[PDB]
């Protein structure tokens, strides 16, 4: 079965610059989309990134902060995260959708890491 | 003096009957009586795993 | 135009057929099977390998009372004992007589070897068969590889082909599979979260790097020696290595059929079972008329030599005479005799050899030759060699 | 103990079962199935657009 690992985060202040990564582990060649979703405490789930080849989109609240970078060879992502307001702070997950199985047994079609918490302090 | 101490065997129940699955670190005697006038005591070396009803 | 035709399915060898219109010249057609390939829908469920007793250091108290603080770890055990006397290098731990205690807590974890040496589980049904095919139908010769399922034709030049889905069902693989070092064996190990110690799945894991796996190993603790600081325990050996040492023959080698396998995915190939349809669909631009290829007349059989082996053993002399020079196909309606070529470059008042397969004792059969037929008859005689070191070209008939 | 019971296949209505033993007191059970899902096995072909 493919997963996705999560790794990045922590508690910095305010202004600084990280980096968020997501790998996909299992039976797999190629991936369609790859995207980063967001969710603060007491709302609901929300996206930032997506990216998917060469073509890119951004939300609202996250145009010139955050790049987003993919490597389909490696089957990863890496969000490199600048910029930081005190809004920024939630758990932060790695999305992929339209997995290609190598024939590759076909299996369920998206799937869900666990995620990286981001806190950031004034 | 020191003695090896086996590992503890399974049990297992039944109607009037119990299976024992043994897993020996190395060859053992395993010793069996009935407790009526006729014995038919068993005397046995087991050396693999097995499982005995 | 639509066309049907049968193989039955086996590797190497060649197969010609040519496509006859009332009023054209016919098509040839031939066709060779590469590799045929059937690969399961495998579902993986979890992997186990070696485990190594996780233990602490002991925690001693000396004229005291302990308690147990359970870590979670999996198949977790923790006990407490009194009246320990424990020593060191440099003389007594403690100068207490007894009120003693120690407390050992041991746990499982895996080994440091779970990623070079493991054993995976599977679940397998819903075999789909692929194929390598080459086939060359108006001396257009391609090589491809297609789905042979009842859809997805391939198309090149206009003449569209599809292979059929297999008559037999059949799969070497029994329902639950077992992988390990690239060698494959049907075994029924028991499913997760109902491991039992002693045996095959007593640690119990996800994945390889799940972090999070369930254990029966039956762990025991016991009462230390007296005089020493240590902790014994008591366990089952390791059920992975007594299916080791088992390991009852490979799949390899007890399938039947003679199916090989190999796994970079998990699949197997080259073992003939069962038939595969083609369907034909061929443009109308494909067909020449008969004017513009040779003709032939008075057209005659010789049977120079008879060896109704495995191998084509039938060597055929045709006398003929031609109105034109050009290659044509010839071809056996029957399955009495299955001629060698494709097809035959063809002179003015030449004469033609044709290598064929029977295994008649007097065979009497008609080719066909470019647009006309001639009878060959004769008799023929037995092979030398008992044994040979490749498959029959040719059928069995009653 | 071994005790076998069927479900009607519905979300949000609880449920309530008995395991009655000779020898014990019965013994209530009460499921509710919050949320029930059906998961196709499903592939790729390909993908379109202008």
């Amino acid at each position: 079965e493919v997963q996705l690992q999560a790794s990045g985060g922590g508690l910095v202040q305010a202004g600084g610059s990280l980096r968020l990564s997501c790998a996909a582990s299992g039976s797999i060649v190629s991936i369609n989309v790859m995207a980063w979703y967001r969710q603060s405490p007491g709302k609901e789930r929300e996206l930032v990134a997506k990216s998917s080849g060469p073509f890119t989109l951004y939300a609202d609240s996250v145009k010139g902060r955050f790049t987003i970078s993919n490597d389909a060879a490696k089957n990863t992502v890496d969000l490199q995260m600048n910029s930081l307001k005190p809004e920024d702070t939630a758990v932060y997950y790695c999305n992929a959708e339209g997995l290609r199985y190598p024939s590759g047994t076909y299996g369920p079609s998206a799937v869900w890491g666990q995620g990286t918490q981001v806190t950031v302090s004034s | 003096c020191t003695v090896p101490l086996a590992p503890e065997p399974m049990i297992t129940f039944g109607f009037r009957s119990v299976s024992l699955k043994l897993h020996p670190k190395n060859p053992t005697y395993l010793i069996t009586r009935q407790l009526a006038d006729e014995p038919h005591y068993t005397h046995e070396l087991i050396s693999e795993p097995a499982v005995r009803n | 135009y639509e066309h049907a035709t049968t193989m039955p399915s086996q590797a190497g060898i060649s197969y010609n057929t040519i496509v006859n219109r009332a009023g054209y010249a016919p098509l040839p057609i031939s066709i060779t099977p590469t590799k045929i390939k059937l690969i399961p829908t495998v579902n993986l469920e979890y992997v186990t390998c070696h485990y190594k007793t996780g233990m602490d250091s002991p925690a001693i108290k000396c004229c005291g009372s302990q308690e147990c603080t359970p870590t979670y770890r999996p198949d977790e055990q923790c006990k407490v004992f009194t009246g320990v006397y424990p020593f060191m290098w440099g003389g007594a731990y403690c100068f207490c007589d007894t009120e003693n205690t120690q407390v050992s807590k041991a746990y499982v974890m895996k080994s440091d070897d779970c990623l070079a040496d493991h054993a995976e589980a599977y679940k397998a049904h819903t075999a789909s068969v692929q194929a390598f095919l080459n086939i060359t139908v108006g001396e257009h010769s391609i090589v491809t590889t297609v789905y042979v399922n009842g859809e997805t034709p391939v198309n090149f030049n206009g003449v569209k082909i599809t292979a059929g889905p297999l008559s037999t069902a059949w799969t070497p693989f029994d329902r639950k599979i077992v992988q390990y070092a690239g060698e494959i064996y049907n075994y029924d190990f028991p499913e997760y979260g109902a491991g039992q110690p002693g045996a095959f799945g007593d640690i119990q894991s996800r994945t390889v790097s799940s972090s999070d796996l369930y254990a029966n190993t039956n762990l025991v603790l016991q009462r230390p020696k007296a005089g020493a600081i240590h902790v014994p325990y008591t366990q089952a050996p390791s059920g992975f290595e007594q299916w080791k040492k088992d390991k009852a023959p490979s799949l390899k080698f007890t399938a039947p059929f003679g199916c090989e396998i190999y796994t970079n995915p998990i699949r197997a190939e080259n073992c003939a079972v069962g038939s595969i349809p083609l369907a034909f669909d061929i443009p109308d631009a494909l067909f020449t008329r008969v004017s513009e290829t040779p003709t032939l007349s008075a057209a005659e059989c010789t049977l120079n030599e008879c060896v109704y082996s495995s191998d084509f053993g039938g060597i055929a002399t045709v006398k003929y005479s031609a109105s034109k020079s050009g290659k044509c196909a010839v071809h056996v309606p029957s399955g009495t005799a299955t001629l060698k070529e494709a097809a035959v470059e063809l002179t003015e008042q030449g004469s033609a050899t044709i290598h064929f397969s029977t295994a008649n004792i007097h065979p009497e059969f008609r080719l066909q030759i470019c647009t006309s037929y001639v009878t060959c008859k004769g008799d023929c005689h037995p092979p030398k060699d008992h044994i040979v070191t490749h498959p029959q070209y040719h059928a069995q008939t009653f």
